[PDB]
């Protein structure tokens, strides 16, 4: 039984617990390739099912994901409950190292679900996005307003009947929105924004002079203290999931590159692993090693960017220049291998686009000799500076409970002391064959603690690169599956069967058989996951992308309340987010 | 019957074989040599499944599912490892000799062999030896031949010979050097040779006309349209790219034209792409041609119409129901004239009266293949209604089908059916002025003038029923042949009588109605078919109006000073001299047309109408079925200065500007509702297609496939800024991929067939409820009239015998599939296929004039001395002269017309 | 061959020509870009600002957070529908003379994001002086665009004073770089095989 085999997960103890608590007819178990138990729950039992999972002996403490799906055009729904729409809730039990998806069916006219914000406070933005993109009402939600589109938007873009392409540009709408932005400060009402109540009101954005994007924060201030703050996001919404419904399985890889643009192949990895789950492809070991190589190189690139950005936000200006020289070394190696700098689009369904070019090990050895002295110099020049420590330590701290209840993953969760890395807990792409440690914090997630954890993660990625350089397998760079897209180029250029497979795979698209798959990886900023629904066609029926920056930005008001604005700037600099990852 | 496929129970029909039963259930079995219309022969060995004797069986046995009946309690497995490995091995064996040709092959992206190579999962080549090659033949102007790509599936020979009745295509050679083609280079003789491009699962037979301006299937913009080249109304999928019509694919209609077109419909689309078509409205001012936009053309036309004292409208059978109705509304009902001759209109009205008042059911084109005896009276169906000739061939082979069914042989085992039915066939009696293309299978062929064919029909009706009027002057051997026809028709369970208006004789239609009434009175399940001339001839006949001669006298007498001619060249329905004189006398001529005709030289205004590829509308076919054709592309998308609108849009806006001095570019559904309200006989055309508000779960129907390419570069040479997507307010389709083309969508209008893993024309199997049956959720199109309870009376007007009078010469019509239809003549690829115009003469008459075969003689009709070279026709009757109709100068109104001054040039 | 804001000829005493040349020299040798981060193209822009590329050598490192002090707007990123009024307002807040560089396929035409929430190019609502293809353009492509902008600035005519002379802005119609480099680009025969480094 391979890892991609369709499982029902009836042997999971959570299924037995749900059967013993709610009865055998209260829910329907769906067999998928997602690797998790998928359980269709009735809508009226959703809150008690969530409470029961929250009160388990080893409970499901984190709401990993919450989003909708338009199932009106889905043809292969055999064994599934009748649903015009559905809402899925992905919950993670860290103690069990398990996860469960709960799906609620909804009719076309009765598009309302009970809110999940009481059980999980991070459900607020997910329900706002599900209402925004699907029109699904959440009863009991405090402020069910649009979060990606502007408030004066008609329709719900992720529905199947919504036209995906760009509308014709009009100067009238631009002028009207400019007038709206001009009179926004004059007619600001702090009731539609979810706020309440010498209380100054300020706008931080929308333009921001930094490298993580441009987004607006509405601040309520008592002098310097922050009483309340809500973020205005969706300014960088590219419609990547809707493009998932519009590209083929192969031609969507460059779009997966630009989800978070500091990651590249790290962003390509969960998508291609989920497509390989849909295709039934077990990639060879050299493919796993190459993909791990590129993921760790881009992880070092992203962490160097993050440390430099944090140091520059504190006020030291030189280490960003030095670490951009280090990024240039990494980019030299990545340019040699993939042909591009930051959006390589080099991962393929079944492997990688090309073999490693002859001479890559020299560039890897040069970078591995270059990096550690520079990292020690960065530490001793800026990270051990007492002014930086005073600006960083004790700023926007939270414990493990706040990280769990808000879906915070990555360096913040491990800085709260929770040892939960995807590469160790739920290994993927042959990460079990590499010896590396997972740095953890003492139990409190400061800005400084997160930054030093990212430094230790950079050192561990350097160790992974060392082991990969000393032990490189020889073999194929693509799998020998009929659904390896595209096939190897030389066989395409001189064999007619391979030419036929290449012809149909690049033009109409590879045919993924009707199934659902899911891949979760430890990205550069947290846990990045792809949830893929195939309706048997050459395009994705649904492409749900869970990104960690969304969860961190939703955690922002619960951790910075009662602090200053400079502390807010430092907290923004130490979160490791990009706005493309937030909005996607 | 009950089958168990991979452990799952299924309820199927026991008369089908296993492959078609499993394809009807959505299961994917690869197959090459089987076709839903051709039967099973078990050649390619691709459809192999594993059959078990019972539920508790583990070994099983490989069987061909196309040759295995779907009997009750049949246990099989498709996903068995042995069956999968054998199907992969069959694909691999086919792949050993296949050329490395997919990038430079016209079947790429539309290839069944590509789809089944991918479907079997075979992508690694372990064959290292040489591949066999073949020379290619020249098959004419339509079909391109590439013998290297063949997989020896024998579909071409089975279709072309056993189905189409063609003789010149065959299989030659031996063991692995099997060749499929003609014995020598030359044009494929069959009128249905074009369906080889969809029958062949590989790139051997390709559309050469498409291969000129080739584009891949994912790059096409498709629409569900109706073929406009005769009255049968076959469902087509025109596909375009870069503003020009690229291809005509067959569109599956299980009630009309299921898998097959004829070559005139498939290849005679080249008139749409002509560079001399009107693309802007042009106004005449002295000798100047001023190009107008839509608004100022409408304003000037309506002003000049308002100053006129009486405006008449001349419709055409080429135009749609909506455009003819819009002209009728613009000029008034009493001023509307059908643009056909008085004799043509009389024959059309009589055919319509027989169809919707004779009390005899008129079959659809698919239903013709189930009749037990066929009598064709005066209609050269192979040249005028070719798909009816194909269905008549199927009905003729029905006797072999019945003989095989008497021996408990299944209907899909075609080889056994043809073996049992060696040469026994159902009775076919065709009458014409000469030999027809159905003579190879006809039980009898009667070569006679139209009066003698009508007298034969009246004699058959009298011998079947003595209440019918009798015929005096029948020869004894002709009486014996009449008796043979009578005992053949009386013994038939389902006799079928076919006639039409192309014979040029009212008495032929009257005699056919008399035969059908006589068979109806005996209790037989008789059907009657009438072949009209043009695409909307029945619609123009139902609409009614005056003849073209009445309009010409109205123009000549000065009672009408303004004439609006809609999609009519006026030369095919009247003499050119009289038409030119009447149009020169009229102070205002406004020609709304999409083809450069000869009457726009004297026209004051020319409105650049849209053809069928650029317009929506409704057409009524020869059996009275309303069918909606949809616009394929917007002509203003690539050339932004093109003002090319629907004809009904032009005329409705002209009426609105004439009334309220304001343009009104209306919607299609408004004109449809106006037709339904004003004309109750056309009330069925509302149900031909749903309106523009029709959605599939809230979204429109897509015109182009999902992988449509180059959307930010096709117009980048004009401007780098992407243009606005053309909005479609008339119909439920969209000019984009943003829509639905799912095979399980609740609709009947399907623009093109594509399912994932099925890029070939075999995706129509996915678009049907059962393969080879009807479209799922019904076939598009609605019959306008039901069968009447009471029929007509016997037509007592029995004509006399044909008397050859000296000086006079009766014109016998000789129709050609490539050359009798006007727009098909305009297609440049038909100019090579169409023959040189030969005037047909009897040997006795040619000896009387002393002219030999090939010499030129000159004859004068309506003061027009034209010369033609003589071809000797032995089957022609003396006193008649044969003329090719529709050709250069030979209008189709010469059928039954007398001739003077036949002399050698 | 110029453009007045109409195709006119070159309007250029000989002292006024020298003064205009000095003004154009000072303008092109001191270009202050506005610090505006939209998407990944901004990351490559600020990569060009760093030590390994050193865009300071061209005098274009003074990255302003205020549009008043900035001369050059580099639209480097996707022009989202919510961000487009912000871009238009920040462009309007700038002062004459002002120049615009579209960086990347998103800012050029919308790029791969022909989607409901993206404006298809920033030339839909602001005038662009230099376009850079790429997704992202590499930092030296941004440097090359800066030299293209400098060459365009050096041959444009602007009023020396707002009280004396013609106040119209005459921008030169440069030869396209495609037509200029077509001589050397077509003549390329062999490139290095991709299997090497
Ligand atoms: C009114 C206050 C003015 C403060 C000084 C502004 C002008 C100097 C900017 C220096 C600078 C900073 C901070 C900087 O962060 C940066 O990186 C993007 C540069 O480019 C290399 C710079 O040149
Ligand atoms: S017939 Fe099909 S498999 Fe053969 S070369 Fe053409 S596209 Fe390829
Ligand atoms: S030419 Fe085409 S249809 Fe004929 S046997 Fe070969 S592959 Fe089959
Ligand atoms: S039979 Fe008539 S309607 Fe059918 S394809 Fe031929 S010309 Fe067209
Ligand atoms: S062009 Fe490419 S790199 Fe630049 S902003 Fe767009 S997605 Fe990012
Ligand atoms: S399809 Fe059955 S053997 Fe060919
Ligand atoms: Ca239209």
């Amino acid at each position: 039984e391979p890892a991609w085999q369709t499982r029902d997960h009836l042997d999971d103890p959570v299924i037995g617990e749900l059967r013993n608590r709610f009865g055998p007819d209260a829910f329907t178990v769906q067999a998928t390739r997602t690797g998790v138990p998928v359980v269709w729950i009735k809508r009226e039992q959703l809150l008690e099912v969530g409470d029961f999972l929250k009160k388990l002996p080893k409970p499901y403490v984190m709401l990993f994901d919450l989003h909708g799906m338009d199932e009106r055009l889905r043809t292969h729904r055999e064994g599934l409950p009748a649903a015009d729409f559905s809402v899925f809730y992905h919950l993670i039990s860290i103690d069990r190292n398990r996860d469960i998806m709960l799906k609620v069916a909804l009719a076309e006219n009765d598009l309302h679900v009970p809110t999940f914000t009481k059980l999980f406070p991070n459900a607020n933005w997910y329900e706002r996005e599900t209402w925004d993109l699907f029109g699904i009402t959440f009863d009991g939600h405090p402020n069910l307003r649009r979060i990606m589109m502007p408030q004066t938007w008609k329709g719900h873009p992720l529905r199947k009947d919504y036209p995906a392409r760009a509308t014709e540009f009009s100067p009238f709408e631009l002028t009207k929105a400019k007038q709206d932005l001009e009179m926004e400060a004059l007619t600001f009402k702090p009731e539609e924004w979810g706020m309440k109540r010498d209380f100054m009101f300020l706008n931080l954005g929308p333009n921001h002079p930094s490298a993580h994007g441009a987004f607006r924060i509405v601040l309520q201030l008592d002098g310097e203290e922050i009483v309340d703050c809500v973020p205005d996001i969706g300014y960088h919404h590219r419609g990547a999931e809707k493009m998932g419904e519009r590209q083929s399985w192969h031609s969507y890889i460059p779009y997966t590159d630009r989800i978070e643009y500091l990651g590249g192949c790290v962003n390509e990895m969960p998508y291609v692993l989920a497509v390989e789950k849909l295709a039934g492809i077990t990639v060879p070991d050299r493919v796993n090693v190459i993909r791990v190589m590129l993921s760790e190189l881009f992880r070092i690139n992203s962490h160097l960017l993050y440390i430099s950005t944090f140091i520059q936000d504190v006020g030291a200006m030189t280490p960003v220049f030095f670490a951009f020289t280090d990024r240039q070394k990494i980019y030299d190696l990545v340019e040699a291998i993939t042909g591009f700098r930051m959006h390589p689009a080099w991962f393929r369904i079944g492997g990688v686009a090309h073999d490693l070019p002859r001479g890559w090990d020299r560039l890897l050895r040069e970078f591995l000799d270059w990096m550690p002295k520079r990292l020690a110099s960065y530490e001793k020049a800026a990270l051990q500076n007492t002014i930086l420590k005073g600006r960083s330590q004790g700023v926007a701290a939270y414990g493990a409970k706040e990280a769990l209840e808000w879906g915070t993953t990555g360096a913040g969760l491990r800085a709260t002391g929770i040892d939960f890395d995807v590469r160790k807990a739920r290994p993927y792409s042959g990460y079990e064959n590499f010896d590396f440690e997972i740095p953890v914090g003492g139990g409190v997630s400061d800005c400084y603690t997160r930054v030093m954890l990212k430094v230790e993660e950079l050192r561990q990625s350097l160790r992974i690169l060392e082991q990969c350089l000393n032990n490189m397998p020889e073999g194929p760079f693509k799998a020998d599956h009929p659904l390896t897209t595209p096939p190897p180029k030389e066989r395409t250029l001189q064999h007619i069967e391979t030419l036929i497979t290449h012809f149909l795979q690049v033009s109409w698209g590879p045919v993924m058989p009707a199934n659902e798959s899911f891949q979760m990886i430890e990205a550069t900023k947290g846990i990045n996951s792809y949830y893929l629904t195939s309706d048997g066609s050459t395009m994705s029926y649904r492409t749900r992308i869970r990104t960690p920056s969304y969860a961190h930005l939703q955690q922002i008001p619960a951790a910075i309340r009662g602090s200053l604005v400079s502390d807010l700037i430092v907290y923004l600099g130490s979160i490791d987010f990009v706005m493309s990852d937030v909005d996607r | 019957a009950t089958i168990h496929v991979d452990g799952k129970e299924y309820e199927v029909n026991g008369a089908d074989n296993l492959l078609e039963a499993c394809l009807s259930l959505g299961l994917d079995i690869p197959y090459f040599c089987w076709h839903p219309a051709l039967g099973s022969v078990g050649a390619c060995r691709q459809c192999a499944v594993k059959q078990y004797q019972n539920a508790e069986d583990t070994r099983g046995r490989l069987v061909m599912s196309c040759m295995t009946p779907a009997s009750d309690g049949t246990f099989i497995s498709i996903d068995d490892e042995e069956a999968k490995q054998f199907r992969e091995s069959v694909v691999e064996w086919l792949m050993t000799n296949h050329p490395h040709d997919c990038p430079v092959c016209e079947e790429g992206g539309n290839c069944h062999l590509q789809d089944m190579t991918v479907m079997t999962g075979h992508s690694f080549r372990r064959y290292r030896f040489t591949k066999r090659t073949h020379r290619n033949q020249d098959l004419g102007p339509f079909i391109s031949h590439e013998m290297n790509r063949c997989i020896a599936c024998y579909r071409c020979v089975r279709y072309y010979k056993d189905y189409a009745g063609g003789t010149d295509l065959g299989v030659y050679g031996a063991h692995d050097n099997v060749y499929f083609g003609r014995p020598e280079d030359g044009t494929l003789e069959s009128e249905f040779s074009g369906n080889l491009v969809e029958i062949c699962p590989t790139g051997v037979f390709t559309d050469k006309t498409h291969s000129e301006r080739y584009n891949r299937k994912w790059d096409m913009q498709f629409a569900p349209s109706i073929c406009q080249q005769c009255s049968i109304g076959c469902n087509i999928s025109p596909g375009e790219r870069y503003g020009e019509l690229r291809r005509i694919e067959n569109r599956y209609n299980g009630t009309v034209n299921h898998y097959f077109l004829c070559d005139r419909g498939r290849f005679g689309y080249g008139y749409v792409n002509l560079k001399d078509r009107p693309r802007q409205p042009v106004q005449r001012r002295g000798d100047d041609f001023i190009t107008l936009n839509a608004e100022q053309a409408m304003q000037g036309a309506a002003d000049i119409l308002r100053q006129s004292k009486k405006v008449i409208g001349i419709g055409s059978p080429r135009a749609s129901v909506e455009s003819n109705f819009a002209l009728r509304e613009l000029v008034g009902e009493e001023n509307f004239y059908t643009g056909i001759a008085h004799g043509e209109q009389e024959r059309l009205q009589l055919a319509l009266k027989v169809l919707r008042e004779g009390g005899i059911y008129t079959p659809a084109l698919r239903e013709i293949e189930s009749y037990d005896a066929v009598l064709v009276l005066g209609e050269d169906v192979t040249q005028t209604g070719a798909r009816v000739a194909l269905a008549v061939r199927q009905a003729v082979k029905g006797k072999a089908r019945e003989m095989a069914a008497a021996q408990k042989v299944a209907d899909w085992q075609i080889a056994a059916i043809l073996n049992i039915g060696q040469r026994a066939k159902h009775p076919l009696f065709v009458t014409n002025v000469d030999d027809t293309r159905l003579d190879d299978i006809a039980a009898w062929t009667y070569r006679a003038p139209v009066e003698d064919q009508a007298r034969l029909g009246f004699a058959i009706a009298h011998a079947l029923d003595n209440s019918a009027p009798a015929v005096d002057g029948i020869e004894p051997e002709l009486q014996s042949k009449i008796d043979v026809i009578v005992q053949a028709l009386a013994g038939a369970k389902k006799p079928l009588i076919i006639s039409g208006t192309n014979a040029g004789s009212l008495e032929v239609i009257q005699a056919a109605a008399n035969v059908a009434k006589a068979l109806k009175g005996r209790g037989a399940d008789v059907g009657i078919t009438m072949i009209a001339r043009s695409v909307n001839s029945m619609g123009l006949g139902i609409m009614g109006g005056g003849s073209l001669e009445e309009a010409l006298t109205e123009l000549e007498t000065g009672r009408a000073d303004a004439v609006v001619v809609l999609e009519n060249d006026l030369h095919r329905h009247a003499s050119a001299t009289r038409v030119n004189a009447a149009l020169a006398k009229a102070p205002l001529v406004m020609v709304v047309d999409h083809q450069r005709t000869a009457i726009m030289e004297n026209a004051h205004l020319v409105l650049s109408a849209a053809s069928f590829a650029e317009s929506d509308g409704t057409v009524i076919n020869n059996e009275g079925r309303a069918q909606r054709f949809f616009q394929v592309y917007d002509p203003a998308y690539y050339d932004s200065k093109t003002v090319m609108l629907e004809s009904w849009r032009w005329l409705h806006s002209l009426h609105s500007t004439l009334l309220s001095r304001e343009v009104d570019w209306t919607q299609l559904d408004h004109v449809i509702d106006a037709v339904v309200a004003k004309i109750p006989e056309l009330a069925g055309i509302k149900d031909a297609a749903p309106d523009a508000t029709f959605r599939i779960r809230g979204q429109k129907l897509a015109r182009e496939p999902h992988r449509y390419s180059g959307r930010t570069a096709m117009r980048a040479n004009i401007s780098v800024h992407e243009p606005r997507q053309p909005q479609d307010i008339d119909t439920m389709f969209t000019f984009s991929m943003e829509g639905n083309n799912q095979p399980t969508a609740h609709r009947s209008q399907v623009p093109f067939a594509w399912a994932p893993g099925w890029n070939s024309p075999q995706a129509w199997n996915k678009f049907q409820d059962e393969v080879g049956g009807k479209l799922r959720f019904g076939d598009p199109g609605v019959r306008l009239f039901e069968t009447s309870e009471n029929g007509l009376d016997y037509f007592t007007s029995v004509p006399a015998r044909f008397q050859p009078q000296d000086g006079k010469w009766r014109i016998a019509p000789y129709y050609h599939l490539f050359g009798s239809d006007e727009l098909s003549q305009r297609a440049p690829v038909f100019q090579s296929r169409m023959p040189q115009p030969y005037i047909k003469l009897n040997p006795a008459d040619a000896a009387k004039l002393g002219v030999n075969a090939g010499t030129r003689v000159s004859f004068s009709y309506d003061g027009n001395t034209v010369t033609l070279p003589v071809e000797i026709a032995e089957g022609l009757t003396a006193g008649q002269v044969g003329l090719p109709m529709g050709m250069s100068g030979i209008a189709p109104v010469l059928a039954g017309a007398h001739l003077e001054d036949l002399k050698e040039a | 061959d110029y453009t007045l804001t109409e195709i006119v000829t070159d309007p250029l005493n000989v002292f006024m020509g020298k003064l205009n040349d000095m003004v154009n020299w000072g303008r092109k040798n001191s270009i202050w870009p506005y610090n505006f981060g939209l998407s990944c193209c901004y990351v490559e822009m600020v990569t060009s600002f760093t030590a390994v590329h050193d865009v300071a050598r061209f005098g274009a490192e003074v990255l302003r957070a205020s549009p008043r002090q900035a001369d050059l707007m580099v639209v480097a990123g996707t022009c989202f529908t919510k961000m487009a009024p912000v871009i238009q307002r920040l462009y309007d807040q700038m002062l004459e003379p002002k120049w615009v560089i579209s960086m990347g396929a998103c800012a050029n035409s919308g790029g791969m994001y022909d989607i409901y929430s993206v404006v298809q190019g920033v030339d839909k609502f602001i005038p662009v002086d230099v376009y850079i293809p790429g997704c992202p353009p590499r930092p030296e492509a941004y440097m090359q665009a800066l030299m293209l902008l400098q060459e365009s600035i050096g041959k444009e005519r602007r009023p020396l004073s707002w009280v004396v002379g013609d106040q119209g802005v005459y921008r030169a119609n440069m030869q396209s770089e495609r037509e200029r480099k077509r001589g050397e680009r077509i003549a390329v025969t062999n490139l290095r095989t991709p299997d090497e480094i």
